[PDB]
């Protein structure tokens, strides 16, 4: 049980860190893309008004 | 205003509830149709406690019938007063309980329970403010016993600030109906002591003996017992139904009557139990009523209160006599019969007189007490449960339902704790 | 032909859980006449799948356990069931064969049953 | 003066309209002949809304029946009230739609459309000033859905300042009638969200469940559903048909009940749905009606509003009760059921009571609100449409009709945008 | 010794997990505000049309 817990925790937490890193980079890319859309969409709506 | 919601469970509970409804309709003056045919004064003001105001003055009952077998519905509806109730409250399933507590609580207590909670919550919301809930059931089966505990637990969890009184039927080794009755009783008692305010003890053998030896009936049937218990509850509830001089209520009794929450059982009883040929020869007076409320012969218990000590006593009268004789009678009883009540607690009798007489009888008085007499029943239940559980007979049926055997271990452990507590409080000595 | 001749007065409506259950053609190899469907990268479905994956990743971050599209589906099904509205008295969850055999299907009034 | 022009489409729409006309004729005292046999007071002043003044006091209906199958007019004419309408309004073609939307709109929607436009114009100019146009149809087929969208679009293009209210029928995967029904629904929702003021959601499976579980009908048929929807629409329009103290109208409801033009769907419903044996035992009061208009059991949806948050609620009453009880009820509802409506927008319930009671019944109140429950219908419709459109089954018919497939692409794109909007506004957070 | 080393790993693994939870939530509220702006902006353009 000692060993089994050791490797189980190791693998679980490693994959947790990896997936959290993937989520963080995805989220930052999403926010950048959104704010660019923000700016150009501002210009579009103002000019058409 | 202050109304009471009544609950029904078990075929015996169903029939006793129906008999109670018929009795109270007869004495408050209600025709079987649904209109009003009474001729009294107080029978209109506080009549809304058990009824509900509707158009045309046609009052409706407030009782939810819970059952697992449709055969009870047709029986209770065919009666002379079975057409006055609300058919919506008759929530019944399709499969019988089989006198199994675990199976009924698991299978027939999941997909049907939602309807009864919906109807009871609608009933509770329909009124402004309530006091408690009355449920009449029996432990002899999986319908009343399996479902009543669950419903009581649910209503306690939802509405903790309410009164939970019940008149469940205790079993008897001499007069039995179910082979696995000890198991159902053991499972019921845990919920009754954990999630129940108060509980009244009901036995059939004692009532049969009382009627046979005093009423001297030719063919006493369940109808007689239902009438007796209906009169008992009517006398209990008249403190709120019919105000007199010294009115009481359920929660005041439950607080003043119960020294410890783990001990909430009582001993009910009615005084004037006379034969047919003795009705025209009787002296209606105080000491006679006192002697019939004090002696164990009129008591409906299948045990002997003389084996222990009286803990709490309350004498609820109904009629027009007075106070003084009651207090002097209880004083001289405490003086003379000093070895029958706890000496550490003086004045163990509560006085309660209802100035409003009942219908059909002029003098009436019930006995609500908690004497040291149930310990024998508890210990015999414990020993029979231990004998059953030693070799694990009639256990594969409960095992196949899914629930384990450990529940029995904790139930019997709680039973042993309770009986030890009861016996070591029985000899409530003053000091060392 | 062999069945029709041996049993004589037999059709293929004479179906029962028997060793001769001609469906056993398929049981030999379910993959026969079957095509593997790995998770594809169809952008039409991906238009919603990206949002679903974003929600799943947010939930995983808030919890801390890896979840797949299926695992996600079951966990929100479970949380919706535990959310309270299970709907156990309406056609949103009940089986088709759970309405005809209902006391509410006994419109024939209880008066005749009282007579019985 | 202020009149409403009624429109018809689809055999289901035709029959429900006929049922509605019969219901209102019976309510307002109209014999099947065409004369007047009423005995009320408000049944003469505002009677001209749906009728037209003619010689001899013989009022005529104002409704144009649009269909492609001649078999419908013969059916609806043979009834007890089919001889009172205008046969000119029965504009019918020679070929059937075949449950095809593209074919019906293209083939049977070019040469036959001119006549119905001519008649609806002649009706519009026959009156002085109008408010809007009512069209009752269904999306189950090419008759109601194929031409209802086109006629609504045309009348909007002609008269933009009019009420586009409709009672189309939503499909159900459980209870289906057309194989290509999802395609027709996808084509119809685009026009309903692009060129329609407001639309109500109608389901037959939900009504079937309601009648089965509450009305307890022996043999429920389409006639019962037609009666229910007729009563629903009658309760809707009585705000204008029968003025009372707090009178409302269709445009007020449309403006106050629609936060965004893209989301103009609603949730209709009627409160008093009881069984035949329960009509003689009921308590007529405010809280009961409140519970029946608030619970999801009495609603006519095949979904659950408790899955989302309440957006807009209008409680239209028809009777003589009060004003205080309604506001206190909605107040305590918003207080206790705080997790069921948008917290960002207080007081989402509108007050509306009609002092004029309906004929035949003394208490009635309908429920019109837009709750967050249609999202599941929309998402499942989108899913099934995607599943069907992946491999293009049942598409060669539409292709051979002439229309291309990019229409499906843009329709599903709009559908995805709509569901995304609905879901991201469902969780209307106060701030970050 | 194996147990102490692996617990010393687990503590920092969970610490990093929580920090990434914070980062992801911040990015998600940024996405939320950007999306609200998406919505009223595209409403403005459809109304313009």
């Amino acid at each position: 049980s000692q060993v089994m817990l050791l490797e189980t925790e190791n693998k679980n937490l490693k994959k947790e860190l990896k997936h959290f890193k993937q989520a963080a980079e995805k989220a930052k890319e999403d926010l950048l893309r959104t704010q660019k859309e923000r700016d150009f969409h501002r210009m579009h709506h103002k000019r058409i008004v | 205003m202050r109304e009471i919601v009544h609950l029904q469970a078990g075929q015996c509970g169903n029939q006793i509830g129906a008999k109670f409804w018929e009795v109270i309709s007869d004495e408050h003056g209600i025709d079987p149709t649904g209109t009003y045919h009474g001729d009294s004064d107080l029978q209109l003001e506080r009549i809304n406690v058990y009824y509900n105001e509707a158009t045309g003055g046609k009052y409706v009952p407030r009782a939810v019938l819970v059952d697992l077998e449709p055969g009870t519905m047709d029986s209770v509806r065919s009666g002379p007063f079975g057409q006055i109730f609300r058919p919506d409250n008759f929530v019944f399933g399709q499969s019988g309980a089989g006198n199994n507590w675990a199976k009924g609580h698991y299978t027939e207590g999941a997909e049907l329970v939602d309807s009864v909670l919906d109807v009871v919550r609608k009933e509770a919301e329909s009124c402004d403010c309530l006091q408690g809930f009355q449920l009449t059931h029996s432990l002899g089966g999986g319908t009343g016993s399996g479902m009543g505990t669950l419903l009581i637990s649910k209503i306690r969890e939802e509405y903790p600030d309410r009164i939970m009184n019940t008149f469940s039927v205790v079993p008897s080794p001499k007069v039995s109906d179910t082979v696995v009755e000890p198991y159902n009783a053991t499972l019921s008692v845990h919920q009754l002591v954990e999630n129940t305010d108060e509980t009244y003890c009901i036995d059939n053998e004692a009532l049969y003996d009382i009627c046979f030896r005093t009423l001297k009936l030719t063919t006493p049937t369940y109808g007689d017992l239902n009438h007796l218990v209906s009169a008992t509850m009517s006398g209990v509830t008249t403190c709120l139904r019919f105000p007199g001089q010294l009115n009481a209520d359920l929660r005041k009794l439950a607080v003043n009557m119960v020294p410890f929450p783990r001990l909430h059982f009582f001993m009910p009883g009615f005084a004037p139990l006379t034969s047919r040929g003795s009705q025209q020869y009787r002296a209606l007076t105080v000491p006679e009523l006192t002697q019939q409320m004090f002696d164990a012969k009129n008591m409906m218990a299948a045990c002997d209160p003389r084996h222990g000590r009286y803990l709490t006593v309350a004498a609820v009268f109904r009629g027009r006599m007075s106070m003084k004789e009651v207090d002097e009678q209880m004083l001289n009883v405490q003086n003379k019969n000093s070895s029958y009540f706890v000496e550490w607690i003086p004045n163990n009798v509560k006085t309660a007189v209802c100035d409003i007489p009942p219908r059909g009888l002029k003098m009436s008085a019930t006995f609500i007490g908690n004497s040291t007499a149930i310990q024998e029943l508890f210990k015999r239940i414990s020993e029979q449960f231990t004998a059953m559980f030693r070799r694990k007979a009639f256990l594969h049926w409960y095992t196949g339902e899914g629930m384990d055997e450990m529940e029995f271990t904790e139930a019997e452990s709680n039973m042993n704790d309770l009986v030890s507590e009861y016996q070591q409080y029985q000899d409530a000595t003053a000091e060392e | 032909l062999k069945h029709s001749n041996k049993k004589g007065n037999a059709f293929i409506e004479h179906y029962d859980p028997k060793e001769y259950d001609p469906f056993y053609m398929s049981k030999e190899d379910p993959n026969f006449l079957k095509v593997i469907m790995p998770p594809f990268r169809d952008p039409l479905k991906k238009a919603q799948y990206d949002q679903d994956d974003e929600k799943r990743t947010l939930l995983q971050c808030e919890t801390g356990k890896i979840y797949t599209m299926k695992e996600f589906k079951e966990i929100e099904k479970a949380q919706l069931h535990s959310r309270f509205p299970s709907i156990s008295n309406s056609r949103q969850s009940m089986t088709p064969n759970g309405w005809l055999k209902v006391p509410m299907s006994y419109i024939e009034s209880e008066f005749c049953k009282k007579s019985r």
